[PDB]
């Protein structure tokens, strides 16, 4: 634990970015999270919102 | 624009719909800004033959 | 059947063509929900019910 500012803040970025690559797994209240399936499955008026 | 449809047809004379004349005859715009006219005519564009 | 003992029908191991479903003006209502009717014929399912 001699290093651990440094390991904190390493810790801290990779967790961050983490936490952001998960959210694209959420579909908020949507369908799907993959665009591909949304773009793939429905007309445009739908698929719009 | 001015047609002759059907009594249940009335329906897909709208944005975002699905329907035969929607795609085949007449298709509106999703961001379609105006007003659809309809009124019976079976007086004057019917025939008993 | 009935609507209190509607027939449930499994569909699957079989190519379907839903272009002649859409195309054929027999179906006074033809709507889907989570699926557009055209693109019917560009997906793959499983664990379809009639």
């Amino acid at each position: 634990s001699a290093l651990g500012k440094l390991q904190d803040v390493v810790n801290q970025n990779a967790q961050a970015l983490n936490t952001l690559v998960k959210q694209l797994s959420s579909n908020f209240g949507a369908i799907s999270s993959v665009l591909n399936d949304i773009l793939a499955r429905l007309d445009p008026p739908e698929a719009e919102v | 624009d001015s047609f002759v449809i059907r009594g249940d047809e009335v329906r897909q004379i709208a944005p975002g719909q699905t329907g035969k004349i929607a795609d085949y005859n007449y298709k509106l715009p999703d961001d379609f800004t105006g007003c659809v006219i309809a009124w019976n005519s079976n007086n004057l564009d019917s025939k008993v033959g | 059947a009935s609507v209190y003992a509607w027939n449930r029908k499994r569909i699957s191991n079989c190519v379907a063509d839903y272009s002649v479903l859409y195309n054929s003006a027999s179906f006074s209502t033809f709507k889907c929900y989570g699926v557009s009717p055209t693109k019917l014929n560009d997906l793959c399912f499983t664990n379809v019910y009639a």
